[PDB]
């Protein structure tokens, strides 16, 4: 056969793991960690990128010589997609954008592009296909981000029936826009929370846990044609989680409620920025959307991954936001008991 | 070279190429040797 | 000489070429495969056999000290040509 | 005289032999063997207890005045019970001569520090501990000098692998340089160069 | 005659064990300072667990000279940490946070490769 | 000069039969699990084993122990040796008791149905050394080979 | 106009500014630093290309890793790289920094500074001549001249 | 024979004491140091106009590697592996086998230009002048992989620099 590369070595940087992975959207938050884990074990990683080559430099030290290969690709060009997957054995799709641009909207990035990748991958004979969706993907959702997530999730499952679909909650980490989002609001005095952040329940997950789930899903034959839900171990109220972030960051906490219609108005204001908007209408909808419970979907325990509590890994994320070095502790946040 | 031109030979490049690093014509390393151990190919017919 | 396998990839003078389903071909996407188009096995075959009139001849590759160590080539056999072990030049005896 | 052979200095060979006996008589309690090589170098082999006495005698005596410690190092010979061999190279400026003093130790036996005699031995003994693991007793400040902090092992020992056991790398997940077991994209090729024919019959060993 | 060997610091295991406990106390008192000074993300409990694991690795030794060297090396290791000669990377090399768990059982080692 | 056969026709992956009756590559988990299932179902005489001409002692004992734990004793070899009588109970019954180096001490050698020049080339060479130096008398019962 | 024209010219302006004012922070680690000092010497006078002799890390644009990078020094080289404001480039000078060089198989040597930091240009030699290093710097200017930061932003 | 560098007794007559007082107060010897830098401002600088001007080199210069041929086009290398044995950095990797015509030729010839210390021992060891270090020193790359040369790259360098490599060998082989 022309596959089964027969891994060699001891699992290190100069070893061979037999994984030839095309990671789409590898230059972002989640992709930064996926390439690192693939290159740590000695995988051949193809990285199609749309940005400047200068913005992929942080990926080069993640693999041995010749193990990370960079290509140009365009979301709407099938030929470029073909060139980057015709030799791979697994295709990972991490394309996404928390806002809409003048050229790409949520329909483009969460439906058309994932469907194009899935269709081309099927034609090229790619055995495995990992696609990332959201835990709160729903067609009856106020957020157009989460509506397009549901539409695209369904369209991948038909184009590529054997694809593995991962549905994570809000992922927290050093480069995340979830805990870092509830720390830069200090620039605007108090912390506006719809309903004072009492009607929303969040179950955030750790970036490394989500990364080890994807990697274990590649080597696990039972993940083909299976849908997962990566969630953290604890559930929190948006108020008691945002309070914890400020407590860890040692910043003053001045919450105050704001009606839903007014919170969207200010979100409408920040959307004028021709650069990365600080917040948007869709962002406000997702920050306050309660995280769905899907007991009928396998979690991180079925992939051999133990979820990391937000308490352990909050300090590393929020250290940079503190203003003193060697200040001198904070109490764990209140958690909603199960059942 | 005008006064003392170099010796001509058939294998010398007639066209000189400048440094090609960073371009599609860049050099890419690879192993120049063939596969060392051949693997058995099963029969293409049943047995029972 | 230079020939291309049934996938568009040139074959080196050592006979190296990636199979149709080898992932290692991805290194040449957007780039090129370096192959020397001056196969030496073919070029040395273009050299005419030298007709010499003695049983034993010496070859130093031409250039004296700029060549290769001086070897002596026996020419008794009349069924083949005495070839130089270093440079490949062939020699024959004058019909006896 | 042969243009290609190093000329022999027999006058200096006789002087160094005479002084070797001189030292062998004045310090019988420690001197174990004295010898002079064909290129006129004098070696005094001593019991390790005689480091401070012998070195102080050579530094202070009026017919020695070996007031400079040119070098202090160790050799690892695993086939000996006392694998390590401590070598002191001393220079006399009064008599324009050099003497070598050799002792021995093993992994667990310490050797008295010679910092009191020659203050130059401070760093030279930190390097012997760092690279060979010999411990020097009463050293004012003994600790690794050349190797990385927390480095495990003694690189210059004969059984320590050339490439070590760990290699460093930057990992973007933990945002720091990490240490991992060594893997080489190309292994160090080992060459067996020794010829199977004897070269120097003068140094042949009895069977 | 044969077993007569010059000691380093201790003349018997009782004297050696005294130095081991003194070193253990010095390390135990130091972990909170190391965690705060180096801004490590581990907890004091994790750090003190690591110290205990290191000491328990060498609990089968019955040679006073071998124990003295272990204590001598341990004292040097403590000095590099207290005086901040080490950096945050050197302290975090006792935890191996980036090495994937190597298999321990026969079947797991049988699949990956040939190493026993 | 036979080592180059260690580079051709090698088995490099586990293989099992598919739905069409052909052999396809698989993992060590799938192949061993498919073998353990059948081994557990059968027992006693239903499990047998044959050892080839290059098998090592470690593999021979391990296979025998595995087949013993299903109460099987049909551990066979390809090379016949008569079991009638003492059989393979006394080592002296199936060994070269004189040893290879003992031919140099022999003064008469009787070869029965064997061409040692090809079966044991380095044992035949030892016979010639005695034939050449010790004036050894050699007799053969069998086909007249050189 | 077309919009793409304004962005194309603005890229040239900022590309020209960045390659004409390359301020390097030199990590003189071993012999290769000497050949780096001969590029600052009168014959080649790197200062005449806009490349200042030396700059502090907080105002440096490119890091020249000139010499063997040992394990002991590796943490300190990453710390200086992390504190360089962006855009930041790294030039690996000499065999030791390129891939380990003469000391590739040593227990105390980082087999290439690209294990610790990204590298934009590799200058080969042991040491590279002062002119071969100046060719690398000039080859880094052309790399910066090909950047399309704004053209890519305009098409996001 | 020795000499003293700083063994002098300054004169203590009023003439000399007033000279040193004038130097201390009127900064005479500091202004003398300004005259030495003023002179340089009015000299021609030693800078050359690189890349339009290049620094002088000799025929012995050791630069980028190249594999050479005989005038007929046959490769000079006969896979003797002397360069691989002498290479102090172990930067040469060679594999060989009889060629289709029976000649002794290489199938792999790689120089890791990042292990190489550009020492020239390979061209000293070579008995047929196959492996040489050419005069090119301007082959810096944008990636670490472009500096792992294989036989095709080295034969391309030879066919690219033969006109200049042959001339340099002609000007130095009598010293070898
Ligand atoms: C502080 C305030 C500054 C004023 C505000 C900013 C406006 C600055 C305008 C001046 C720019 C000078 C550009 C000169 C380029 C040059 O000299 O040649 C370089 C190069 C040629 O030199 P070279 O660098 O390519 O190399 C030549 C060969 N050597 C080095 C050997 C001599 O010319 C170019 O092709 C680059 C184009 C430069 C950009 C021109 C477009 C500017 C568009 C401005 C839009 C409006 C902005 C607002
Ligand atoms: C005192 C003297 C002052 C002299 C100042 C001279 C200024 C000359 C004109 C400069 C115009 C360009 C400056 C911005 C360049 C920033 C940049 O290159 O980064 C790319 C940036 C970032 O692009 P990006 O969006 O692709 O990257 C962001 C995400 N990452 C980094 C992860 C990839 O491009 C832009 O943001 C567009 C900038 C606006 C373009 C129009 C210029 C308007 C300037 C304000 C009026
Ligand atoms: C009858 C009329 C009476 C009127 C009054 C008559 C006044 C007589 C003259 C007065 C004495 C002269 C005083 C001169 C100033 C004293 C300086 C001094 O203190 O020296 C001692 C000091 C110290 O000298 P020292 O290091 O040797 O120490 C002296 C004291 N001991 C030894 C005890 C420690 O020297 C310096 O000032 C160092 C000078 C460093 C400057 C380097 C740059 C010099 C470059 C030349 C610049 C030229 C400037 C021109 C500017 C023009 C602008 C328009
Ligand atoms: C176009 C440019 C045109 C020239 C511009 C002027 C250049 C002046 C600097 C170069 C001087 C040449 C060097 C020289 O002759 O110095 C040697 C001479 C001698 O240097 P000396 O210190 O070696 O002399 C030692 C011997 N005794 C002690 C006896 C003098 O320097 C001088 O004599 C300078 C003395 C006058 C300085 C007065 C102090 C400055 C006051 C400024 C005004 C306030
Ligand atoms: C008027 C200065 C010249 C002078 O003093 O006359 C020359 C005379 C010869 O010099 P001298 O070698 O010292 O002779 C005596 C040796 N036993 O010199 C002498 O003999 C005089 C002996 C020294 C006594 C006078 C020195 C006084 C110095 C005081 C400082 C004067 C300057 C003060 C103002 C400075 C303002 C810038
Ligand atoms: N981060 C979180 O909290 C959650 C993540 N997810 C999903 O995981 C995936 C990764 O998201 P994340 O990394 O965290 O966020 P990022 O925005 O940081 O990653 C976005 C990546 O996708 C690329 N991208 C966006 N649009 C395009 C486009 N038109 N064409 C090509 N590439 C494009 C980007 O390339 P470039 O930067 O070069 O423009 C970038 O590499 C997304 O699909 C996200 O919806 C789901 C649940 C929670
Ligand atoms: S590459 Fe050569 S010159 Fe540069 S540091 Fe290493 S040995 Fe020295
Ligand atoms: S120049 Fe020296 S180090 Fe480089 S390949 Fe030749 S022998 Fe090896
Ligand atoms: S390049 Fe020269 S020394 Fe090296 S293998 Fe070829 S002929 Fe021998
Ligand atoms: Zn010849």
């Amino acid at each position: 056969l022309h596959h089964a590369v027969i891994p060699h070595g001891k699992g290190g940087r100069s070893s061979v793991s037999g994984i030839v992975a095309t990671v789409f959207g590898a230059t972002g938050f989640l992709g930064r960690y996926v390439v690192n884990h693939l290159g740590r074990m000695g995988s051949q990683v193809i990285v199609p990128h749309r940005c400047e080559p200068y913005d992929t430099m942080h990926l080069r030290p993640m693999g041995d010589l010749g193990q990370i290969i960079f290509m140009d690709w365009n979301g709407r060009d099938k030929d470029s997609i073909r060139r980057a997957v015709e030799h791979s054995s697994v295709v990972i799709n991490l394309v996404g954008r928390e806002w809409e641009t003048q050229n790409f909207d949520f329909e483009d990035v969460f439906v058309k592009i994932p469907q194009a990748i899935a269709q081309v991958s099927k034609e090229a004979g790619v055995e495995k296909f990992i696609h990332i969706s959201h835990l709160n993907a729903d067609i009856k959702s106020s957020s157009k981000y989460l509506r397009s997530k549901a539409v695209g999730e369904k369209e991948v499952r038909e184009t590529f029936p054997e694809a593995t679909i991962i549905k994570p909650a809000e992922i927290f980490g050093r480069e995340d826009r979830f805990l870092n989002y509830f720390a830069n609001i200090r620039w605007f005095g108090g912390v506006p929370l719809i309903s004072l952040g009492k009607k929303t329940v969040k179950q955030p997950v750790y970036i490394v846990d989500v990364t080890k789930g994807i990697i274990n899903a590649i080597k696990d034959p039972d993940a083909r044609g299976k849908t997962f839900a990566f969630v953290g171990p604890s559930r929190y109220l948006l108020f008691d989680l945002v309070q914890y972030v400020f407590a860890v960051a040692h910043r003053p906490f001045l919450p105050y409620p704001l009606p839903h219609f007014a919170y969207r108005w200010i979100g409408r204001l920040f959307e004028i920025s021709p650069f990365e908007p600080w917040t948007t209408r869709d962002k406000v909808e997702r920050i306050h959307t309660t995280d769905k419970i899907l007991p009928h979907l396998p979690g991180l325990e079925d992939l051999g991954v133990e979820a990391t509590p937000l308490e352990l890994k909050a300090i590393e994320v929020l250290r940079r936001h503190r203003t003193y070095r060697w200040l001198s502790d904070v109490q764990p946040a209140k958690t909603i008991p199960t059942s | 070279p005008t006064v003392k031109p170099p010796t001509a030979r058939k294998f010398i490049w007639t066209n000189h190429k400048f440094n090609l690093s960073g371009t599609p014509q860049q050099y890419v390393p690879y192993s120049t040797t063939r596969k060392k151990i051949q693997e058995w190919v099963p029969p293409s017919t049943p047995y029972k | 000489g230079v020939r291309t396998s049934p996938t568009g990839e040139k074959v080196t003078h050592t006979g190296q070429v990636y199979d149709d389903g080898d992932y290692r071909k991805v290194r040449f996407v957007g780039r090129q495969k370096e192959v020397n188009e001056n196969f030496a096995i073919d070029l040395i075959a273009e050299q005419p056999v030298s007709q010499v009139g003695s049983r034993v001849i010496s070859c130093d590759g031409g250039g004296g000290a700029l060549g290769h160590p001086r070897v002596y080539i026996n020419l008794d056999k009349e069924t083949k040509t005495g070839t130089c072990g270093y440079c490949g030049l062939q020699f024959r005896q004058q019909h006896h | 005289t042969r243009p290609t052979v190093r000329p022999r200095n027999d006058v200096a060979h006789k002087q160094l032999s005479a002084f070797g006996e001189y030292v062998a008589e004045i310090l019988p309690k420690y001197v174990q063997q004295v010898q002079v090589s064909c290129f006129n170098e004098l070696e005094i082999c001593i019991h390790p207890d005689g480091v401070i006495p012998v070195l102080t005698f050579l530094r202070d005596h009026s017919n020695a005045q070996f007031k400079s410690l040119a070098d202090l190092t160790a050799v690892d010979i695993p086939t000996r019970q006392n694998r390590f061999e401590i070598v002191y190279n001393l220079l006399s400026l009064r008599f324009n001569s050099r003497i070598r003093v050799k002792t021995y130790t093993d992994e667990l036996t310490p050797i008295e520090s010679s910092v009191p005699v020659y203050k130059a031995a401070n760093w030279y003994e930190r390097e012997i501990w760092d690279m060979f693991g010999v411990f020097f007793a009463n050293h004012p400040d003994l600790r690794r000098i050349l190797t990385d902090y927390g480095f495990e092992g003694h690189p210059f020992r004969k059984d320590f692998p050339l490439s070590g056991y760990v290699e460093l790398r930057y990992d973007d997940e933990v945002k720091r340089v990490v240490a991992e077991p060594v893997e080489l994209a190309q292994e160090f090729r080992k060459f067996d160069l020794n010829s199977p024919w004897e070269a120097f019959p003068a140094y042949r060993q009895p069977p | 005659a044969s077993t007569s060997v010059k000691p380093i610091f201790s003349r018997d295991m009782n004297e050696a064990k005294r130095r081991v406990r003194e070193l253990y106390r010095a390390w135990y008192r130091e972990v909170p300072n190391t965690v705060h000074l180096f801004q490590l993300d581990i907890s004091v409990k994790q750090g003190r667990d690591k110290v205990r694991e290191m000491f328990k690795k060498n609990a089968h030794i019955t040679d006073p000279r071998v124990v003295d060297l272990l204590v001598i090396k341990g004292k040097m290791e403590l000095e590099e940490t207290i005086k901040v000669w080490k950096q945050r990377t050197h302290v975090m090399r006792f935890f191996h946070e980036t090495e994937a768990p190597r298999p321990k059982d026969f079947l797991s080692k049988f699949y990956v490769g040939h190493d026993p | 000069f036979a080592y180059d056969g260690l580079k051709r026709q090698r088995l490099t992956e586990p293989m099992v039969r598919n739905e069409k009756g052909l052999l396809t590559h698989t993992t060590w988990e799938d192949a061993l699990s498919r073998v353990a299932g059948m081994l557990q179902s059968f027992q006693g005489n239903d499990v047998a084993a044959i050892a080839g001409g290059l098998v090592d002692a470690e593999a021979l004992i391990a296979l025998k122990d595995l087949l013993n734990r299903v109460d099987s004793d049909t551990l066979c070899t390809e090379e016949v040796f008569p079991t009638a009588g003492a059989g393979t109970d006394l080592r002296s019954n199936y060994l070269l008791n004189t040893t290879i180096a003992g031919v140099e001490e022999a003064d008469v050698v009787l070869l029965v149905g064997t061409n040692p020049r090809f079966e044991a080339p380095l044992f035949n060479a030892r016979i010639r050394k005695s034939w050449l130096h010790n004036d050894l008398k050699v007799a053969l019962i069998g086909s007249p080979v050189d | 106009s077309r919009g793409e024209y304004v962005v194309a010219k603005l890229d040239d302006l900022i590309n020209w500014a960045r390659r004409s004012s390359l301020w390097p922070m030199t990590f003189g680690l071993a012999c290769c630093a000497v050949e780096m000092m001969h590029m600052a010497a009168p014959r080649y006078d790197m200062d005449r290309f806009g490349v200042v002799f030396r700059a502090s890390p907080r105002q440096s644009d490119v890091m020249i890793v000139a010499g063997t990078l040992t394990n002991k020094m590796a943490p300190a080289l990453r710390k200086v790289y992390d504190q360089m404001p962006e855009p930041r480039y790294v030039v690996s000078m000499g065999s030791c920094a390129n891939g380990g060089g003469y000391y590739h198989y040593s227990y105390s040597v980082v087999r290439g500074c690209d294990r610790i930091v990204p590298v934009d240009i590799y200058v080969p030699g042991c040491p590279p001549t002062a002119e071969a290093l100046l060719y690398g710097i000039l080859q880094l200017q052309k790399k910066i001249k090909r950047e399309k930061r704004l053209r890519i932003w305009y098409r996001r | 024979t020795y000499k003293y560098v700083n063994l002098r007794e300054p004169s203590m007559d009023m003439k000399s004491v007033t000279d040193r007082a004038a130097q201390t107060l009127l900064w005479t010897e500091l202004i003398r140091g300004l005259g030495m830098t003023l002179s340089y401002l009015f000299r021609e600088p030693a800078t050359i106009n690189y890349p339009f001007e290049k620094g002088p080199l000799s025929p012995r210069f050791r630069g980028e590697h190249a594999l050479r041929r005989y005038p007929s086009g046959e490769e000079r290398c006969i896979a003797c592996k002397l360069c691989e044995a002498v290479c102090p950095a172990q930067a040469i990797t060679i594999e060989a086998e009889p060629r289709a015509d029976g000649s002794r030729r290489t199938t792999r010839y790689d120089i890791d230009m990042t292990k190489c210390i550009y020492c020239g021992f390979c061209q000293e060891a070579c008995p047929v002048d196959a492996i040489v270090e050419g005069p090119n020193f301007e082959f810096s790359t944008e990636t670490h992989e472009e500096l792992l040369y294989n036989k095709e790259k080295l034969l391309n360098n030879g066919d690219k620099w033969e006109a200049e490599i042959a001339a340099n060998i002609q000007a130095d082989y009598l010293y070898r």
